[PDB]
């Protein structure tokens, strides 16, 4: 099956066109699209771009440059689930290191790392908007305070 | 269903922007119109805009974004500039201990959505939009479905309750930039860019999105504007000390008993808001410093300032982070050196190059790794992340951890 | 002896004119002198009469047969309040109690300054807004005490 | 100008015709109207005969949305059978309980209405054409008298319209509190400038109507049906929905349900479709105990996959639909509607007369555990004895739906008792 262009899923694609036509303005959606894609892959393909940029109406360099400045955006590691741990100074005050550590006995990972399975990735962030809660993660959109390790295997349960 | 979000503790003396938000919960239309939402909106629409920006302007309200700008001031601005106009709710809140503005956005919607229509109403924006972080899912979902709950009761659309005046609110994300939340970079954002500020002048009140004249206000200071009509400038010039009237959210976090969101008059003093509201410190530890975000360190004897924009108030977005006597300084200052490191759009050399260096060497200080030549490099950098700057960013990356070297030599010292 | 003030006869005059046959316009002449006097003066039904070319007591008999008319009571203001199933089933007593509290009145009462008169009707036609209420040509939901008594204010 | 506050009932449809414009809560004026093709539709039906205009709507299936699912078609052919000059009326006094499809029409896509009314009178030879709403919605009176000279002032009414040789005036006329009037003979009679009494049938109003000739009354969401049938063609419209029952149907969905509103279905949605897959299942998730079509049939929850239809196991009438849960009291719900039937009975039939007024007032004392054995005896004598001798169809169902909760909850009524 030799490789031809790439081209979105007509699901996706549906979604992408739905941003785009959101706003008075195509490019507006960049980011929403953007967010949409990473989704659905698990991660930004770089060759998706091309074709992101043509439903924009954007150049190339544009698209690239962005998905570059955006620090939501991973266009290297594929993972199913991101554990976004915040490492800004409440949490780092309130406990970070103590959720890293329980991260590493369960999953086996540290931060900047996939689990084997392309399952989890630990993906350190600055300040969560949730500092009174700290310390604070996040499992794709769900978010939580750390208590102990055997809170967060519970928690971490839930996802599959 | 929503994504799951931590139950933020909050609490208020007033009543007013955390009157349904004190509760950890999305209260959804019904509720609000019980409550007598959106009547304000209904006499807001039964005025002039020029009334509207006089009761904005006599109410003393001013922006909880940071700068304390006065609000009804930067609307006349804006409308002495010739249309068509847009407003800008920023949602963007990423500044390290600050979570004040999720808890009306998550719990109580149609307050922040009332307050939009009003104030764009105000300013002649027939275009306004949401522009709220990345890393707020919920708050994003949570916003999507209240404005087509508006849109159902007819608060949003065309000819809006027979007024003539049309409306409709988009709601954009971020994707993990804190400088999206200064104002030209947002709209730099929203327009599909990446987020670099612009030089001002122009401000965004003369040229913003697309050119065009734009207001730009915090959730917070919108919030106010539903109560500002509902009771009249007078009656919420009442609230709080007259020169810095009404109601001000305070985030508490750090080593207190209860972290949470405070609603209070600022006349409330900085000691009040630990020891009276917050319950005092974990461990009946003695207050060591306040970090107000990542701009100011208080130290233990300035904690009797009132929380207002006095020049010697607490000012800011009344973020409150308490460190206990156990706290060592000089790795929190680290941890505020990594966040300017993490967060500069990197367009000014040496904010560039400051950010990075400030945290690169402040780094090898606490690890015990540096030279004297890398201590010395560092005082320098950290003087000298401000120059050629063009926005807020480059001006402060390095004001709180000279604070905490003005305030705190001793601890420093040990390192050296 | 009673004679329209010239400017409602104008208006009556109009709705004469307005369909192919005088008499039509009964019931919007009705309705307009009901607007103009806070209800129907018993001694307005004679000259309505002449004009609509009709015997007096064909109009009597129209004005008892419609329920919107009232000949007892005047009021500047008429609360109409549905007390038909749906508006029962989802709070027309909360409505009720919430009046009663403000105004001090029940249905088929006036306040003592005329300003206010709560009319019971049947189903006004918004059943999914239940429950309704009118103030005269003006409809609203019912959400609460808070709310009604804001709304109430907006009629002086 | 400004019209009246109006509460902004929320609406939805599948098949965005007659919610096109109505689905947002504001008046669409003409310009709006017309950069939606509005008014096209009256262009190509000038340019037709008005018996092919009439051949279109029997073929289309269209049935009468105020009650009876009497096919449109068939009503106008049997009035053209008739020496002319004919009336055409629109019925909008909508004063059923659960009932609110039509207003929205009214206020939201008046020109959707009048230009319905056009076409219609044009397909019947009238060239006078009354509109009867009710005295309670008061600005859809001043939006449909606004809606009107915007219409005169594009050239849709009047005199030799748009070349045709055609003439037409619509006259707005306003009801006064009267359910009856929303009988056909008591609006023609309410028109007249008379109180709103029934006339015995036959003869019936396409014989014999207003000032005794040919009249056709339809319903607001009859005559809306008609520009769509003009502007896709028959076939196309016999295409929605089920091909014996097709075209849209509005569907006011209120009591216990999450999203109480006007929704635009195909008739092939059940009664359980309408309650849970649109209008969002019950408050609280509670049971759903029966659903009241309007004041006329009580539905059990044994009967939820019944289609929305004309069909002889199907909803019917003006498909309103008022949901109770289990926690609703079923006979304080009947003493509700006994309580609309004592309100609204003309009074011409003596046992539609006595017996409204009986029923009530019995069941009010049952209700509040007053009844003696012989009022219990009477009510349910009474209940069965409304319809004799009754002219019009108000005496024929103000017992049923009580009769109907006798059958379907006696377990609850045995508790009074
Ligand atoms: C680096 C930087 C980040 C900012 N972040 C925010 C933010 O998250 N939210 C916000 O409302 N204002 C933020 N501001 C301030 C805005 O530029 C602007 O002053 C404010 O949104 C105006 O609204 P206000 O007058 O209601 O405060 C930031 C400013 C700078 C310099
Ligand atoms: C008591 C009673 C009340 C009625 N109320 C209405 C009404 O409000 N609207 C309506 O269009 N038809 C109503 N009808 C039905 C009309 O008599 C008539 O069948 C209808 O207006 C014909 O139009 P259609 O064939 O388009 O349904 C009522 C009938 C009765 C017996
Ligand atoms: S001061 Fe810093 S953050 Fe601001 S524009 Fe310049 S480089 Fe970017
Ligand atoms: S059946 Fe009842 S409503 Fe109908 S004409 Fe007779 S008395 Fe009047
Ligand atoms: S410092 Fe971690 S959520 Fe704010
Ligand atoms: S039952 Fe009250 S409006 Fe219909
Ligand atoms: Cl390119
Ligand atoms: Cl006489
Ligand atoms: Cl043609
Ligand atoms: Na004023
Ligand atoms: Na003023
Ligand atoms: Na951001
Ligand atoms: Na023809
Ligand atoms: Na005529
Ligand atoms: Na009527
Ligand atoms: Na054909």
């Amino acid at each position: 099956m030799f490789k031809t262009e790439f081209e979105f899923p007509e699901e996706l694609k549906t979604k992408l066109q739905e941003h785009i036509n959101y706003f008075p303005k195509k490019r507006q959606a960049i980011l929403l699209c953007l967010h949409e894609i990473q989704n659905y892959y698990g991660y930004i393909p770089p060759e998706s771009l091309k074709p992101l940029a043509d439903m924009l109406e954007l150049p190339l360099n544009h698209v690239e440059g962005v998905v570059a400045f955006y620090d939501m955006f991973d266009r290297e590691d594929k993972a199913k689930y991101r554990i976004r741990v915040c490492v800004s100074i409440v949490c780092h005050l309130m406990g970070t290191n103590k959720l890293l550590k329980a991260l590493e006995n369960i999953l086996g990972i540290k931060p900047g790392e996939v689990t084997p399975d392309g399952k989890f990735k630990i993906v350190p962030v600055q300040c969560l908007g949730a500092c009174s809660e700290a310390p604070v993660f996040m499992v794709n959109d769900d978010e939580y305070k750390f208590e102990s390790e055997v809170q967060l295997n519970e928690i971490l349960s839930r996802y599959t | 269903s929503y994504p799951a979000i931590p139950r933020i503790y909050a609490e208020t003396t007033l009543n007013m922007l955390l009157k349904r938000a004190k509760k950890p919960r999305v209260h959804s239309i019904d509720e609000y119109l019980k409550d007598g939402g959106y009547q304000a909106l209904e006499k807001a629409l039964n005025m002039s805009p020029e009334e509207i920006i006089d009761w904005v302007d006599k109410s003393t309200l001013r922006g909880g974004g940071g700068a304390g700008f006065p609000t009804g001031k930067k609307w006349k601005f804006a409308v002495q500039n010739p249309g068509p106009r847009y407003f800008i709710c920023n949602a963007d809140e990423s500044e390290p201990g600050t979570f004040k503005d999720r808890i009306i956005i998550e719990r109580d919607p149609h307050l922040l959505i009332e307050g939009i229509i009003i104030s764009s109403y105000a300013i002649g924006a027939n275009e306004a939009y949401i522009y709220i972080r990345g890393e707020y899912p919920a708050g994003y979902y949570i916003l999507r479905d209240a404005i087509e709950e508006a849109k159902k009761k007819g608060f949003l659309g065309k000819n809006i309750l027979g007024s003539g005046f049309d409306l409709e609110i988009y709601v954009a994300r971020g994707a993990g930039a804190y400088i999206c939340g200064e104002e030209t970079a947002l709209i730099e954002s929203l327009e599909g860019k990446r987020g670099h500020p612009r030089l001002k002048p122009p401000y965004p009140v003369q040229k913003g999105l697309w050119g065009k004249p734009t207001v730009v206000n915090n959730v917070e200071t919108i919030a106010n504007v539903p109560f500002i009509i509902s009771m009249g400038w007078e009656e919420y010039r009442y609230i709080g000390p007259s020169d810095y009237a009404g109601p001000k959210l305070f985030p508490v976090s750090g080593k207190v008993k209860k972290p949470g969101v405070y609603e209070l008059p600022m006349n409330t003093t900085l000691r009040e808001v630990i020891f009276k509201y917050a319950g005092g410190t974990l461990g009946n530890k003695k207050v060591k410093a306040v970090f107000s975000g990542a701009l100011d360190c208080f130290s233990s004897e300035e904690l009797d300032i009132p929380m207002d924009y006095s020049p010697l108030g607490f000012g800011g977005t009344g973020t409150v982070i308490v460190l206990t006597e156990e706290d060592d300084i000089v790795e929190a200052a680290l941890k505020i050196a990594e966040f300017y490191e993490h967060e500069t759009c990197g367009q000014c050399t040496p904010c560039r190059v400051g950010c990075y260096e400030q945290a690169n060497l402040l780094e090898k200080i606490y690890k015990g790794e540096a030279t004297e030549q890398d201590w010395e490099g560092f005082d320098f950098v950290n003087r000298n992340i401000q120059p050629t700057s063009i926005c807020g960013l480059g001006a402060v990356a390095g004001r709180l951890i000279r604070q905490t070297l003005e305030k705190f030599p001793e601890e420093w010292e040990k390192y050296r």
